[PDB]
């Protein structure tokens, strides 16, 4: 019984102008999950903080990047070991559910 | 943290360039890329590796991987030449600039510099001062970095560098002093100017034994 | 626009202090930090410091500590750098540059850019130049042709003018750019070739001229005599 996982990542693409959405393929993969951790590691550096908000400027989208992977196993329950094992491995560990990762 | 710029970068006209940022494992920061033409302020041109700041064409790509960052030039204008720099902000060291990359698009055929090395004259020793004088004329593209060796041991003190300019030939010319007393000089057995063009280095001695 | 503009260029001498200043408009000026950049002509940039005006706090280079200060008016929108003893090793352009604060939604780098303050120190006093010749040998002939030339050495302030031969010769002359020495003093060379025959019959003469000394010089540069 070869199972399946979805590691899920999470992401909101600033919307060009007069733009197919059939672009934001390469708004989407330019931004996965590495990204977002040495970008969190980077600002941190000279974050500083103010109420005034300035997330209400534009207009903008939520969207979701998963891929699955597979794996054969002989017994039932040891899948989700090998499964920790390698996102640990590869991945980000998220919420785990039945089998499915999510970062969002 | 220093970073590994490339001196010299020369392309044709709407051919596809690269700059390289070379930094120790500089995948895991963000990486940012500023133009500056001569005479004027930089231009923030790239910014986290891939975005673009408005009035920037898509021309211009960012990518960054382990240990080493790219800057991508599509469609190559003569309206791009000009020097490119990176930066980042490290943990510990803050902001660091790349040394510094010349852009050039060609105009002419690339060609060799004509480097001329000259020891200290004898009416300048009777006055107790020395000079060396390295040279350069009619070189393209116009980025040429220098070197001196005091018997192949290298050495920056009393070095005065040209920065480069525009012959009238549409070609550069650039020269590099080399001040010492008259006794360092008569303490060695050569003197060394290295001429780096292009990555090819010319490199020409002198002796204080002359003649 | 959101634009900075910078105080105009100021020649100084070593020991006098000095403040520029950087006036920001079209933006909330205590939502991005202020960086000051160093630019020595012909070389890098070289970050000196930043200021982030909501808290004034303030993070400067290693080396750049004990030399200069940062200050932030908010009441102005305003970014000053300040040196309280000057040195010829800061002549240089100097760039304020605004910078995101660490928000998405704002650029993380320096976006915005000023037009820069040229600061020049020189204690330099007006003197004329020594005129010493070049002359050819085995390493400065090759082929055929042969280089020769003039050093024109420790001299203020610019311009000189080098001819050969009373402005008879015109044809294998390059007539390098002077270098500003740490001294605050120029200097330049100015190089001929010619072919190896005439070494020993033509008689080859650079004319200097450095007016602001009423500095005439003519040098003959003769071949080395072994």
């Amino acid at each position: 019984t070869t199972f399946k996982l979805a590691a899920c990542v999470t992401l909101k693409c600033s919307t060009y102008n007069d733009s197919i959405e059939e672009e934001i393929q390469r708004c989407l993969f330019n931004t996965t999950t590495e990204i977002r951790d040495k970008k969190q590691k980077a600002y941190a550096l000279f974050y500083k903080y103010d109420i005034v908000p300035l997330k209400g400027n534009n207009s903008e989208y939520i969207l979701i990047n998963c891929q699955t992977t597979t794996t054969e196993a002989v017994d039932a329950a040891t899948a989700a070991k090998v499964f920790k094992q390698y996102a640990n491995d590869n991945g980000i560990d998220g919420e785990w559910t039945y089998f499915t990762v999510t970062e969002g | 943290y220093e970073l590994t710029q490339p001196p010299s970068v020369s392309v044709a006209p709407g051919t596809t360039a690269t700059i390289t940022c070379g930094g120790v494992d500089i995948g895991s920061t963000l990486v940012h890329w500023y133009q500056q033409r001569p005479g004027q302020a930089p231009l923030l041109v790239i910014y986290d590796d891939s975005d673009r700041p408005s009035g920037i064409p898509e021309r211009f790509s960012g990518s960054n991987s382990g240990n080493m960052a790219t800057l991508t030039i599509s469609r190559v204008e003569a309206g791009d030449e000009a020097d490119y720099y990176c930066q980042v902000w490290h943990s510990t060291s803050a902001v660091i600039f790349g040394g510094g990359t010349k852009l050039t698009v060609l105009s002419q055929p690339k060609a060799a510099p004509s480097v001329t090395l000259f020891p200290p004259s004898s009416e300048e020793l009777q006055a107790n001062k020395a000079t060396l004088v390295c040279l350069i004329s009619d070189f393209y593209p116009g980025a040429v970095t220098v070197a001196w060796k005091a018997d192949s041991s290298p050495v920056k003190a009393g070095v005065e560098t040209t920065t480069p300019s525009k012959q009238s030939n549409n070609k550069y010319a650039a020269s590099s002093y080399l001040s010492l007393t008259p006794e360092q000089w008569k303490s060695h057995r050569s003197y060394s100017c290295q001429v780096t063009h292009e990555g090819s280095t010319v490199e020409k001695t002198v002796a204080p034994t002359e003649c | 626009e959101v634009q900075l503009v910078q105080s105009g260029a100021e020649v100084k001498k070593p020991g006098e202090s000095l403040k520029i200043s950087c006036k920001g408009s079209g933006y909330r000026f205590p939502s991005s930090w202020i960086g000051w950049v160093r630019q020595v002509p012909g070389k890098g940039l070289e970050w000196m410091g930043i200021i982030y005006p909501g808290d004034g706090e303030t993070r400067y280079r290693a080396s750049f500590q004990g030399q200069v200060t940062i200050s932030a008016d908010q009441s102005s929108n305003t970014a000053y750098l300040q040196w309280s003893s000057l040195k010829a090793s800061d002549t240089a352009m100097y760039y304020c540059a605004r910078h995101g604060r660490g928000v998405r939604e704002v650029i993380n780098a320096f976006d915005i850019w000023g037009q820069g303050t040229m600061v020049t120190v020189s204690s330099a006093s007006t003197k004329g130049p020594s005129v010493f010749p070049l002359a050819p040998s085995s390493k400065s002939t090759s082929g055929g042709t042969a280089a020769l030339g003039c050093l024109v050495k420790d001299y203020f302030p610019e311009p000189v003018t080098v001819s050969w031969n009373s402005g008879a010769l015109t044809s294998g002359v390059h007539t390098f750019p002077a270098v500003l020495q740490s001294s605050g003093l120029y200097s330049l060379s100015s190089v001929v070739t010619v072919p190896s025959s005439s070494l020993g019959t033509q008689t080859y003469i650079c004319n200097v001229n450095h007016k602001p000394s009423n500095t005439k010089v003519d040098k003959k540069v003769e071949p080395k005599s072994c």
